[PDB]
């Protein structure tokens, strides 16, 4: 190309000036590059200074290369080909420069061009890079491998495709030749490259797997950390996808991995420790570790101590050895269950009472990690350990306090199942004290743990409500941002746990002002709305009428957030390159709070909905690609159907075909909420529902006959079928005997409430229309009627009329023989209410 | 029980800090 003296002098001057210590000269050199950056000829100069101008010192050539790199990562679309191709050529021709800094800049450039640009726009990068691998000069081969490694790392899923034409079928078998390479760096590159293609089950590798595994074993003896690390991660990944090939060497592999897990180089050890995590998921786990489990447990427990650096940092963190070890112990406890306890109790004995806080802390962690797997076996020891943990909550080391909060929360079920005065009461008391700890990590540990306890305890925390609130509100004053969010979650769970008991003027008065205060201080773009909003959702449901003085602004903001989100997606959908897509959680949370408002306020939401476009917006949410949006909108639909149907009725003809298309059990909560909604609309429509039954019934019967479908979906499906039958017995009546079995099984287990009442009314009217539909499975109906404790009188006589009716057809003889099959409670219950 | 199925409990557990 064409380097000129004047141009070169100006750019070299500018590069020197960009390296000036003066701050003002920096800002003006920066704006000068801002202007120059869009001119392709300038880029020609930048690479020219990098690769050709030996006269200039290295930081200048490299800075030129890096400025060029930013220009590529921000303007490469606008590069013409003549300059691009000049850069490409000059880079590959300098991949092995004897200067390490220049070599690194050329490398970053190359990879950046393949990333920002296009892999299929540089068709001959990979082939050339591979051949450079064979070169003589060491640095040249190192540089090419470095480039390939980076390319495989970010372009992973693109070489395993037909975008190009299988370069892997050439690259992978070539890498495996360099595991035997004399230099540690190159070995590392080779392994790290291959490793990118294990979980993908990449053909080129899978049909060379034998040679791969062989070369990995040949490397086991290598003491160079980077190669050990990569071999370790090879074996870990291989364990997940090509198990068969490894079984015959499993003993030596476990021996190796157990050795590496104890390596003093923490980075090697972490990759080794992943082996136990993924091994514990394979069904062959018990069999493989029979010779090694006794050693594995203490090694894991020992790796669960905080590292020395973390101890110092936390004195005033992502995946590490300690977290990996704790996760591995958790899963192994779930595999081995009570069989683990003889391995674990001697370590706990020596750890839980130790005088060195780091050791004690690890012990409490261990005790928590195994809680799920070993719960049954640990019960005998909990009357001692729980009081001991409660004492540890006031340990003088913050990190002991916080881990104790968590471990106790892991035994919350057992605590709640015991007499409240022995464990629950003192635990809750010290948990509340902790919540107001001066240490921020303790605060958050305590809040999480208290929330978990709240979830488990429920009604058992009604007598200690005022004291709980006393503490939670005070936290408003002391908590900083990060922990106020956890507090909102704790309040939310409290409101869900205690329901209407929260509705007292004093509680409302202490709770609402700081919630509204933070509501007014956060903007519509702040993600921190999610916990506040979800907290408000729970509070509103609990407060009911008590929420009246607060609803209007809350309602208004929520509808708008749904609106602006929906408007954002539309705008992003039109011009994706200029308008970023919105975060739909704002919409999910806004809908959920509106659901809570409608459930809480009931009828009293009418004025707000009358003045709103909530249903026009709701129509758009119900059709969204995202399941959770639909799930929230069908929930809101059901709540508004109950609260103010007059505003919903106009939309039914549109809404129903959409509800009808969301009866898909693959999406449990969407299918559920649609089903519930359709039952609620049924009750309000009455016989006007007749045209809509065919779009839903066929599916509902299939869903109620589907094996392994959650209890709650089946209960709602049954209720809805009952409700449809109540308003339109003729359309649904006919299929009576295809659903009566599971309908009865499911509904026999729910409490006597309005929904159950309504659904049984439906099944009674339907029996009158198609009684033969019940004859064959009358045992199920008898049981379902016997499930009623306190039925309203009209429902009872309906029952008695069908029962008395049935006995009069099969005769006192078939009746007696049939009712012999009644368990005692059943026979007696129906003579007690129905005199059958 | 019969009624809506919300994900508030699960969102609350998703923001609980992860020890490991």
């Amino acid at each position: 190309w064409k380097p000129d003296e004047q141009g070169l002098q100006q750019i070299l001057q500018l590069l020197k000036e960009s390296q000036s210590p003066d701050t003002t000269i920096q800002r003006t050199v920066q704006q000068k590059l801002e202007q120059l950056n869009q001119y392709p000829d300038f880029n020609n100069y930048l690479i020219f200074v990098l690769t050709k101008l030996k006269s200039e010192d290295e930081p200048t050539r490299s800075l030129s290369g890096l400025i060029l790199k930013n220009n590529v990562k921000a303007h490469f679309q606008n590069f013409p080909n003549g300059v691009t191709d000049f850069i490409k050529s000059e880079c590959l021709n300098n991949i092995g420069d004897s200067s390490p800094l220049i070599r690194a800049t050329v490398g970053i450039l190359i990879t950046t061009i393949a990333s920002k640009g296009e892999l299929q726009n540089w068709p001959d990068l990979l082939p050339k890079l591979c051949s450079l691998l064979d070169s003589e000069d060491y640095n040249t081969c190192e540089g090419a491998f470095g480039a390939l490694q980076k390319i495989c790392e970010d372009s992973a899923e693109i070489l395993d495709s037909d975008v190009l034409d299988r370069p892997l079928n050439i690259m992978i078998p070539k890498f495996l030749q360099f595991f035997k390479h004399s230099s540690p760096k190159i070995r590392s590159h080779a392994v790290a490259c291959v490793n990118q293609f294990i979980i993908s089950r990449t053909q080129a590798l899978m049909l060379h797997i034998d040679s791969f595994i062989e070369n990995l074993f040949a490397l086991a003896g290598d003491e160079e950390p980077e190669v050990r690390k990569n071999v370790c991660r090879a074996l870990v990944m291989l364990l997940e996808v090509r198990m068969d090939r490894l079984l015959p060497h499993m003993h030596n592999i476990v021996e190796y991995m157990l050795q590496r897990t104890q390596d003093q180089d923490e980075n090697v050890a972490l990759e080794a420790c992943e082996f136990w995590l993924t091994l514990a998921e394979q069904p062959i786990c018990k069999d493989v570790l029979v010779r090694h489990l006794p050693k594995l447990i203490p090694v894991l427990v020992n790796g669960m101590k905080y590292s020395d650096i973390d101890i110092i940092l936390l004195k005033g963190s992502d995946w590490n050895l300690r977290k990996c070890s704790a996760a591995a112990l958790d899963v192994l406890a779930n595999v081995y269950r009570d069989e683990l306890l003889p391995h674990i109790l001697p370590l706990l004995k020596e750890l839980l009472f130790h005088h060195e806080w780091v050791v004690k802390e690890s012990g409490i962690l261990v005790l928590g990690a195994i809680a799920e797997g070993c719960m049954q076996g640990m019960i005998p020891y909990l009357p001692e350990l729980i009081p001991h943990l409660i004492q540890c909550l006031s340990d003088k080391k913050a990190l002991v306090r916080s881990i104790t909060c968590w471990t106790l929360s892991r035994y919350a079920h057992w605590v709640v199942s015991q007499p409240p005065d022995t464990y629950l009461k003192p635990l809750m008391t010290e948990l509340l004290k902790r919540i107001l700890d001066s240490n921020k990590r303790v605060q958050e540990a305590a809040c999480s743990a208290f929330a978990t306890l709240e979830e488990e305890a429920c009604t058992e925390l009604v007598p200690y409500l005022a004291y709980i609130l006393d503490t939670l509100v005070f936290a408003f004053s002391k908590y900083q941002h990060k922990n106020l969010l956890i507090l909102y979650d704790a309040i939310g769970t409290l409101a869900d746990s205690v329901g209407h008991h929260l509705n007292k003027p004093e509680y409302i008065q202490m709770l609402m002002p700081p919630l509204i205060q933070k509501w007014n201080m956060l903007k519509d773009e702040d993600k921190d709305l999610f916990p506040l909003l979800e907290c408000l959702s729970s509070v509103a449901t609990a407060l009911q009428s008590g929420f009246l003085p607060y609803c209007e602004p809350v309602y208004q903001r929520c509808v708008n957030l749904v609106q602006k989100t929906l408007a954002q997606a539309m705008l992003n959908n039109a011009q994706p390159d200029q308008y970023e897509a919105p975060d739909k959680d704002f919409m999910i949370v806004a809908l959920d709070l509106l659901s809570g408002l409608a459930e809480g306020l009931g009828g009293n939401i009418e004025q707000l909905v009358a003045r709103s476009n909530i249903l026009t917006l709701m129509y758009q949410c119900m059709q969204d690609k995202m399941p959770e949006v639909r799930q929230s909108s069908f929930a809101l639909l059901g709540d508004l159907t109950k609260a103010c149907f007059q505003h919903v009725k106009p939309c039914i003809a549109d809404f129903m075909p959409i509800l009808g298309t969301n009866l898909n059990p693959e999406f449990i909560s969407v299918c559920n909420n649609a089903t519930w909604a359709i039952g609620e609309i049924s009750i309000q429509m009455g016989i006007e529902m007749q045209p809509y039954i065919p779009m839903v019934l066929h599916q509902l019967v299939e869903i109620i006959n589907r094996p392994n479908t959650p209890k709650t979906l089946l209960e709602n499906t049954a209720i809805t079928i009952g409700r449809l039958g109540y308003v339109c017995p003729q359309e649904v009546a006919p299929m009576l005997q295809q659903f009566i079995r599971p309908w009865c099984t499911s509904l026999r287990n729910i409490r006597d409430n309005e929904e159950k009442d309504s659904a049984f009314r439906g099944i009674c009217t339907m029996i009158s229309v198609n009684p033969s539909g019940v004859i064959q499975d009358f045992i199920f109906f008898c049981d379902a009627v016997a499930s009623w404790i306190n039925p309203k009188d009209d429902l009872r006589d309906m029952f008695c009329k069908i029962l008395h009716g049935f006995k009069n057809q099969v005769g006192d003889e078939n009746w007696r023989r049939f009712s012999d099959q009644f368990p005692l409670p059943l026979k007696e219950r129906l003579a007690a209410f129905y005199g059958v | 029980g019969p009624g809506k199925m919300d994900s508030r409990g699960e969102h609350r557990q998703d923001r609980r800090e992860r020890l490991y």
